[PDB]
């Protein structure tokens, strides 16, 4: 996270680091959706242009945690995976389209003060809530320039889909949202290496829940001026996250 | 740079 | 049924520090 600040303890109570067995090193970021369910991005488990193809037993996953290179003991929990299951539509070779994977554990996590899952939106919450100007909070232990102590947190507005198209060359679809600050807005901050897989979440208003709406993506650099951070769009792909928890449990 | 992890993991 | 509610803010009636700063974009 570029320009972030420390995160509070308990603040992202959701938030998943996705280790490397070996060498043990962090992954990406993920998020908590059941006791045992973890969301991710494919592109931390599959990107063949960087020659990354993970399997289950290459990985771990670490719940509550704060700080990012060391071992909390009584507080963060270890998890084995039992299966990964990345998007069938996933678009790696273009542009990350439907940048979205699920991690089932081997055995639940024992929610606690420090571990406990975030919501998914319905359409309702998503219609509400994804507009222009409307900020989200993202999280993680990547880059703080283009590494943290403990976990980032930056809260960063949704941008207009023109705006967002308007600053890249890259196609960009209705599977990905952008989010940032404009140059002339002053305030700054983005998602950077090392934050793929985080979650992009906004607490509703109408219930006070806090829901996960997109996953951290990609972007040309980090925090540049004129450029946006992308966000795989949650809801747009809840119908795959129903079918893969509902086939596997 | 990262702490080790029980061996149990 | 219980998602989103973070024990430590919450659950207790608790605000972290920069969350009004999301309400307040909510217009
Ligand atoms: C469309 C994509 C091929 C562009 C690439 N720069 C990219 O962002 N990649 C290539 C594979 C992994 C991903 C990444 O680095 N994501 C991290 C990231 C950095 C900055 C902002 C965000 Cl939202 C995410
Ligand atoms: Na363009
Ligand atoms: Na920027």
């Amino acid at each position: 996270i570029v320009e972030g600040s420390d995160a509070e303890i308990g603040m992202s109570p959701w938030q998943v680091m996705l280790f490397r067995k070996s060498p043990q090193e962090l992954l990406c970021g993920a998020s908590l959706i059941s006791d045992r369910w973890v969301l991710t991005a494919a592109h931390c488990l599959l990107y063949p242009p960087w020659d990354k193809n993970f399997t289950e037993n290459d990985l771990l996953v670490r719940i509550g945690k704060h700080s990012r290179t060391r071992y909390e003991r009584n507080i963060e929990k270890i998890s084995m995976l039992e299966k990964i299951y990345i998007h069938p539509r996933y678009n790696w070779r273009e542009n990350l389209d439907r940048d979205i994977a699920l991690m089932k554990l081997k055995k639940p996590v024992a929610f606690s003060d420090y571990i406990h899952p975030v919501c998914l939106p319905d359409r309702e919450t998503a219609a509400s809530l994804l507009q222009a100007g409307y900020k989200g909070r993202v999280t993680g232990w990547g880059n703080l320039k283009e590494q943290p102590s403990v976990l980032q947190v930056v809260n960063l507005p949704i941008v207009e889909r023109p705006v967002c198209k308007d600053s890249t060359r890259i196609r960009i679809t209705d599977n990905m949202f952008c989010a940032g600050y404009k140059p002339d807005e002053g305030k700054r901050g983005d998602a950077c290496e090392g934050d793929s897989g985080g979650p992009f979440v906004m607490k509703s208003p109408f219930n006070n829940r806090w829901y996960q709406m997109g996953i951290v993506s990609w972007g040309e650099g980090c925090d540049r001026d004129g450029k946006y951070g992308f966000y795989t769009h949650v809801f747009r792909l809840k119908k795959w996250i129903q079918k893969v928890i509902d086939q596997f449990g | 740079d990262f702490e080790e992890i029980p061996e149990e993991y | 049924a219980d998602c989103g509610l973070r024990p430590l803010f919450e659950k207790k009636s608790l605000e972290d520090k920069t969350e009004r700063e999301l309400l307040e974009s909510y217009i």
